[PDB]
């Protein structure tokens, strides 16, 4: 069948929890360069033993995402996490008021 | 209008004993309510009247606790 | 697990309290003084027919059944106390993946309490009152899946936890202004305390899977008979009432949310002492010949209004 | 779980059966009878077939009741496909159970 | 040894509390127990709920005159009831014909027929007097089960 | 423990019996309550709530007007229970020796049967489906549709119109 | 008389009122921060799958 | 594979079902409406395991079905008994 | 989407090792080619082949609309 | 069919056709092949051609060919009691 | 009239709830058709993603630019 190798693609790979990602929908806007290129292989080549190698730009730039977030404006950040959180998955439903606080800093 | 109707049930757990006398006309009496009593009767019977409230009624009058063994 | 434990022995007694409502408003309703000389005002009498109907009281039947007919009080809270589940409430147990579903289909399975026990005595004298349960029920479980499809496609999916979301300014009752008074006649599909009601109380008939119960078996009925009634009073405070939802603070909803299901919760004892029965044969004709028609064109009606303005979920 | 929330509500439903069952016990004498509810010897012993008056609208709830299940999808299917497309097959599935109540209004039957 | 002795009482207190009669519309006396019902003088849900069914109920009320031709109809009624039961025969035609008693149809005081506990002795069976055949009876049940 | 379907699929033939073995309409009635029912949860474990659901709607509102005709036209003349006919039990005894001496083969090894195919363990392979799909997700998620089989609406729309009519030439 | 009818309700007040806060109240122990997370379909449940999995290890739904 | 053995093995016991007949018609109406739900679970799990999301209003469709021949079965039941007196399969006139 | 793969590559590299060291002396087993003919698509699959030890894990895994958390 | 549709169509009946959303079949990358290879008719009616494709088509919805492989692993790590264990997880 | 008045108040007469069930379900036919909404509808109907993007290969293409927030394609922006 020919397996991957055990060493694996991308050091220190994914974030260390979830909803942190569905927060944040600023992931589409920046950083999709090396995104789609990634899904234009996928959907071209099904195999994912072909397309790895562009994955591991993915993950790569998925690290540097959030990097930029926690040195600038780190504060509004968090409390905008600890909302989404404290709710269901509203996701973007009653966490409108603590929005306001979020992005305007980013805009900076 | 509601003021009154409120100062009106305070006014007849004050008037009829107290805070234990209260309670002893809630729990041993069916109804409670507060007027004019006759007194003087056999054994211990209270029998009170004088009382509005509706046609052929005349208050509680309350039997009494022990009345031959 | 321990919410489904506290929802059961609280709920309990909600079915046992409602003895003293059933006699103190219906008594009020009807000029007479209900509970006054067991507690301070009657409050120990409800918890008195526990110990009245359980621990001394020992009836079997005579000619009986087989394993069936005892088998029927098991039918009769197993599946009625089960409906407290799929509730949204401020917080369900266990959000189902369409909610209403399992409402409606554990309802139908819930009438099978009253099918049961007319193969509970096999002389026949049982069975006219199961007979006359099945009409009383059956014609009625058509409209009540049809005006839920219209309420249903006006706002959401099959999922209650949708419903109390989509209530956020207005109430449901003012769109659904002919459906809304469908739903105090569709209620009462289910055998309870009721005017249009089924076959379960006296006055005319022989009482319906009580005269072939015991005491054990037919009070094990009425904690399953009276919870109908409570469970379709919150059933109807979701689709048609909210007020607010407020997710933060689950204080504001609890007082809010109880205080319109209690006033629903008086208006079917309402219902029970004013009006008689409607007979057998023209229950049938209240709804099919006359309600269905008007339910099917609310129903036509519902399915052009999103795609005339958009209501999409 | 699904499986342990309604369980729980029918073991616990079972054992309040048992409670009533063992704990009141005296005696039981030939005293217990067929029909019961107004008294007397039933005069109807066993079973006997009874039937009719609503054999026909009893059958047609039979064949509504798949409608109605067909019914089901408009509130969950009409979010990807076409309005427009099924405005002429959602309706026809209403207007035609109409037409079949119609034929019902002529002679519905001895009910 | 305390525990027991009160336990007993607690299952009493069930009867004390409340008692489901049975309409037996059965003469004119039948009338006067639709009496308890009426507002003036009532027992509804101060001890008394009217339900009928002779298997669900605790407490049968003989309301009248019984023949010979309902001898065999009541007595089944009384063994349809639950073993803790308690007879109530209200009336002088329950208690042997208010006139009657030397004719040849009626059944002579119900004990004939079923045995009774509590005796109401009132022809037209004023309700004031009818309070006493549901008060008594409650007060009448005192002990038991001691072993 | 680690099984979910394969308890209840004992249980859907267990109701089976008291069809083969009549046990009469109301014995036999409750088949299609307890085997259906659990029958439903066959159809949740593997997916789509619906149409899993879907049985509930049909099954147990179309056995009312079975029920309908139980205390009516032919059957009310005795119970007749599936514990007291020496005809009905021999059946019913050979009817769990089908069901019950086939899942003594299923314990260790793959189970001996009349079909070509084994049938083996399979408890993580009971389920054989990917995640794949996450937004309108299953293939029951979006099952029922009037679009692509518009021909399909028609004829149903068609069927439940003739038998209205036709049952009414019948009675 | 309403001073009658008012403990009748105020006793229902009291048995209906438990389920609500009884569902909501109990989220404080059994989960980190007083929510349980609501599954419907897979894309959810996905979510709390790797939840559980990053670093929370023995928790289900835990932040950071 | 392993879980359509089983609901296999329950098509087996009705189909036999319909085939047997003692006494009453009744039993026949119970088969079929039985035998129409074990296709159903056949149906059911071979569409969603290897997923069809078009074909998966088919079974949707055999479901409405279903009931279809056992709604006219059953109101067949109905003018036999009217006939006679009550439905039997051991009461024929026809050779 | 990624990070499915990356539990799927995993979870494969694991089965290679578990292959190797139950298998050795007597019996016949190559692992190469696998199962399919084509070898060319490669479906993954990971369901039935998924997770062939510890049942705690696997039970959470194949159930979504059971317990349903 | 013994007679023929013309004009209007009432298909969607074959696997791997026109999806209800966009949500793809679990054996779509088997089913692409199967239309390819018995599109001319010189092919399923000789029976012979399309043996390959066809066979492995039979390993995705019945799974048999991978029953019988993974029930001889689970059969081993049985057998191996107490003697050669090995627990990676 | 003859049918449109002369009639109409027959049925508002003896069974009045007739009138409901031909009037009410008769507009769910008609206003769909002729009202100048019912094509905005369909719009966000198809406008709304169920799936996820799908890239493709681009070789001298217009409308098509890159996931930023730029003029490409057409883009949704009826009512907000
Ligand atoms: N098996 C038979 O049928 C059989 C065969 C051969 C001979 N016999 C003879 O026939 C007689 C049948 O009588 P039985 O057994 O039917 O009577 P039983 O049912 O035992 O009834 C006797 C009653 O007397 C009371 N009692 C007796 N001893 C008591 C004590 N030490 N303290 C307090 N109360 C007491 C009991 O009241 P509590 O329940 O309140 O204590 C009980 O209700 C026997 O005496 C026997 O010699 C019977
Ligand atoms: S005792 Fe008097 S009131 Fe009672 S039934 Fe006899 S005659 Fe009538």
């Amino acid at each position: 069948e020919l397996p991957s190798l055990e060493d694996l693609k991308v050091q220190e790979v994914k974030v260390s929890s979830s909803v942190l990602k569905a927060a944040a929908h600023h992931y589409g806007a920046q950083c999709d360069k090396p995104n789609k290129e990634f899904m234009l292989c996928r959907w071209e080549e099904k195999d994912p033993r072909r397309c790895l190698e562009e994955g591991k730009l993915v993950n790569q730039c998925a690290l540097e995402f959030f990097r930029q977030i926690k040195r600038h404006c780190a504060e509004p950040f968090t409390e905008y996490w600890t909302c989404i959180d404290y709710s269901g998955l509203q996701l973007f439903r009653r966490c409108r008021k603590q929005q306001a606080q979020f992005d305007e800093c980013v805009l900076d | 209008e509601l003021l009154q109707v409120l100062k009106r049930g305070l006014q007849q757990v004050s008037g009829h004993g107290g805070l234990r006398g209260y309670l002893r006309v809630l729990f041993r009496a069916n109804d409670v309510r507060v007027g004019t009593l006759v007194g003087e009767d056999k054994y211990g019977n209270k029998y009170y009247e004088d009382n509005k409230q509706f046609f052929g009624r005349h208050r509680w009058v309350i039997y009494t606790t022990e009345m031959n063994g | 697990m321990i919410n489904i434990l506290m929802l059961i022995i609280p709920i309990l007694l909600a079915v046992a309290f409602l003895t003293l409502v059933e006699r103190k408003v219906l008594g009020y309703m009807q000029l007479r003084k209900g509970p006054n000389v067991v507690g301070p005002y009657g409050l120990l009498q409800p918890i008195a027919d526990a110990i009245k109907l359980f621990i001394k009281e020992p009836l079997r039947p005579a000619t009986s059944s087989a394993s069936m007919f005892i088998l029927a009080p098991i039918m009769a809270l197993g599946l009625a106390l089960t409906m407290w589940i799929p509730l949204p409430m401020p917080y369900p147990l266990i959000n189902m993946n369409l909610g209403v579903l399992f409402m409606l289909a554990m309802s139908s399975l819930a009438v099978y309490s009253i099918l049961w026990s007319g193969w509970a005595s096999n002389s026949k004298y049982a069975l006219i009152g199961a007979l006359r349960a099945v009409a009383q029920t059956i014609s009625y479980e058509v409209t009540l899946a049809i005006i839920l499809l219209s309420v249903l496609l006006m706002s959401g999916s099959f999922t209650l936890s949708t419903l109390i979301t989509t209530q956020e300014q207005m109430w449901l009752i003012l769109p659904a202004w002919p459906l809304a008074m469908m739903w105090f006649i569709s209620t009462l599909a289910e055998t309870n305390r009721a005017p249009f009601d089924l076959t379960e109380g006296e006055s005319e008939l022989v009482s319906g899977f009580n005269v072939e119960y015991a005491a054990g078996p037919f009070a094990l009925f009425f904690m399953a008979e009276y919870a109908n009634i409570i469970m379709m009073n919150i059933f109807t405070a979701i689709l048609f009432l909210g007020t607010s939802h407020n997710p933060h603070m689950p204080e504001l909803y609890t007082i809010n949310f109880t205080i319109k299901s209690l006033l629903l919760t008086m208006s079917f004892l309402w219902i029970r002492a004013s009006y008689p029965r409607f007979r057998y044969d023209q229950l049938m004709h209240l709804l099919w010949k006359n309600f269905l028609p008007l339910t099917l064109a609310l129903c036509m009606w519902h399915v052009s209004l999103p795609i005339l303005t958009s209501g999409i979920p | 779980n699904l499986m342990l929330a309604l369980l729980t509500n029918f073991t616990l439903a079972t054992l309040l059966v048992i409670i009533a069952f063992w704990l009141p016990q005296l005696n039981v004498y030939s005293e217990k009878t067929s029909p019961y509810e107004c008294g007397f010897d039933p005069m109807g012993s066993a079973r006997l077939p009874f039937s009719m008056k609503f054999f026909l609208v009893a059958i047609t709830f039979l064949l509504f009741d798949l409608e109605i299940a067909l019914l089901l999808p408009l509130p969950w299917a009409s979010q990807t496909a076409n309005l427009n497309t099924m405005l002429t097959m959602a309706l026809f599935l209403i207007i035609l159970l109409a037409v079949s109540l119609a034929y019902e209004w002529t002679q519905k039957g001895l009910e | 040894e305390y525990v027991v002795a009160k336990l007993d009482d607690l299952i009493n207190w069930a009867r004390r509390s409340s008692l489901w009669p049975m309409t037996f519309g059965l003469a004119c006396c039948a009338v006067e127990m639709m009496h308890m019902a009426a507002p003036r003088y009532d027992m509804d849900r101060f001890g008394v709920v009217f339900r009928a069914s002779p298997r669900q109920s605790d407490v049968m009320i003989v309301a009248g005159t019984l023949t010979n031709k309902m001898a065999p109809a009541l007595r089944k009624v009384y063994d349809q009831m639950p073993e803790p039961r308690y007879v109530v025969s209200m009336g002088s035609c329950a208690n042997g014909g208010g006139y009657y008693h030397y004719s040849y149809s009626v059944v002579r005081g119900c004990d004939r027929i079923v045995p009774v506990d509590i005796y109401v002795p009132g022809c037209p069976p004023t309700a004031e007097a009818l309070l006493y055949g549901i008060l008594q009876l409650q007060k009448k049940i005192k002990r038991e089960k001691r072993l | 423990m680690l099984y979910i379907v394969f308890i209840l699929s004992v249980i859907f033939v267990m109701g089976f019996v008291g069809f083969s073995s009549k046990p009469s309409p109301i014995y036999g009635g409750l088949g299609l309550i307890v085997s259906g029912g659990v029958g439903c949860g066959i159809v949740l474990n593997f997916g789509g709530s619906f149409l899993g659901l879907m049985v509930f709607l049909i099954y147990l509102g179309g056995m009312m007007v079975v029920f309908g005709y139980t205390t009516a036209m032919a059957t009310e003349q005795y119970p007749e229970i599936w514990l007291s006919n020496k005809a009905v039990l021999g059946a019913f005894v050979t009817g769990l020796l089908m069901e019950f001496f086939m899942v003594y083969y299923v314990l260790k090894d793959k189970e001996v049967e009349v079909v070509f195919e084994f049938n083996g363990l399979g408890d993580w392979v009971i389920y054989d489906t990917g995640d794949s799909g996450f937004f309108s997700e299953e293939a029951m998620g979006i099952a029922a549709l009037y679009s692509y089989g518009t021909w399909l609406v028609i004829v149903t729309g068609w069927s439940l119109l003739i038998g209205v009519v036709v049952i009414m030439e019948i009675t | 008389m309403w001073f009658e009818v008012l403990p009748g309700i105020a006793v229902m007040g009291v048995c209906l009122f438990i389920p609500g806060m009884a569902t909501a109240r109990i989220h404080r122990f059994s989960n980190g921060g007083k929510e349980k997370r609501v599954a419907h379909y897979p894309y959810q449940w996905y979510l709390m799958e790797r939840d559980r999995r990053v670093s929370g290890v023995n928790r289900s739904y835990v932040s950071k | 594979s392993m879980v359509y053995m089983n609901i296999m093995m329950a098509f087996t016991v009705s189909l036999v079902g319909l085939l047997m007949y003692r006494s009453h018609l009744m039993s026949s109406l119970l088969c079929l409406e039985g035998m129409m739900l074990s296709l159903f679970v056949m149906a059911a799990l071979t569409i969603l395991n290897s997923h069809f999301t078009l074909a998966s209003m088919m079974p949707i469709i055999l479901l409405v079905f279903a009931a279809c021949e056992a709604a006219l079965g059953l109101s067949l039941l109905v003018m036999v008994s009217n006939t006679y007196g009550t439905d039997y399969v051991q009461n024929l006139n026809l050779l | 989407l990624q990070a499915e793969k990356d539990r799927r590559v995993l979870q494969m590299l694991r089965e290679n090792l578990e292959e190797e060291a139950t298998v050795m002396k007597d019996x016949x087993x190559x692992x190469x080619x696998x199962x399919x003919x084509x070898x060319x698509x490669x479906x993954x699959x990971x369901x039935x082949x998924x997770x062939x030890x510890x049942x705690x894990x696997x039970x959470x895994x194949x159930x979504x609309x059971x317990x349903x958390x | 069919q013994k007679r023929l549709g013309v004009d209007l169509d009432r298909w969607m009946t074959i696997q791997s056709a026109e999806q209800p959303h966009k949500i793809p079949s679990r054996c779509h990358a088997f089913e692409k092949e199967w239309i390819e290879c018995a599109h001319g008719i010189g092919s399923i009616r000789a029976e012979k051609e399309c043996k390959i494709e066809f066979e492995d088509f039979r390993e995705c919805l019945l799974r048999q060919k991978t029953m019988k492989r993974l029930h001889a692993i689970r059969r081993q790590r049985e057998k191996l009691i107490k003697e050669g264990k090995y627990t990676p997880p | 009239a003859e049918r449109v008045a002369a009639f109409l108040k027959n049925v508002w007469a003896k069974e009045p709830v007739l009138v409901a069930s031909f009037a009410i379900a008769g507009l769910a036919v008609i206003l769909p058709t002729l009202s100048p909404y019912t094509k905005y509808s369909l719009m966000i109907n198809x406008x709304x993603x169920x799936x996820x993007x799908x890239x493709x290969x681009x070789x001298x293409x217009x409308x098509x630019x890159x996931x930023x927030x730029x003029x490409x394609x057409x883009x949704x922006x009826x009512x907000x």
